[PDB]
């Protein structure tokens, strides 16, 4: 079980960070 | 001990930043950013509060769902190049 898919899930995770950063930036600008 | 080890990480830092740049381009090109702005104001109208944390929870979960299919795969491919490097 190479479980190489769990390396793939790390790739997806990283993406989700980059997305959360941008979502936070966009929401914060409209707030205040 | 590992002078060259130090060299590798600067290439990665340049790539991760590289990945973050290209992702913003796809979403912005798609007007995805323009739709998220509209979504934030819609949630500010729906909810009395204009707080960042309270507004973030309503807007963020859906926004993650909204990213286009093509953007996911392409960025994931690019993230794979970066990940495979190390």
């Amino acid at each position: 079980t190479e479980e190489t898919i769990t390396i793939d899930s790390i790739s997806n995770g990283i993406l989700n960070n980059l997305l959360t950063t941008l979502i936070q930036d966009i929401v914060a600008r409209e707030t205040t | 001990q590992l002078k060259s080890q130090i060299q590798q990480y600067l290439v990665e830092s340049g790539n991760y930043e590289l990945i973050s740049n290209e992702l913003k381009a796809r979403l912005l090109q798609e007007g995805w950013v323009d739709k998220v702005k509209d979504l934030t104001k819609s949630e500010m109208n729906i909810n009395e509060s204009t707080n960042f944390t309270q507004i973030l929870s309503t807007v963020e979960p859906k926004a993650l769902e909204m990213v286009s299919d093509s953007t996911r795969e392409t960025v994931l491919k690019q993230i794979r190049e970066f990940l495979e490097e190390i």
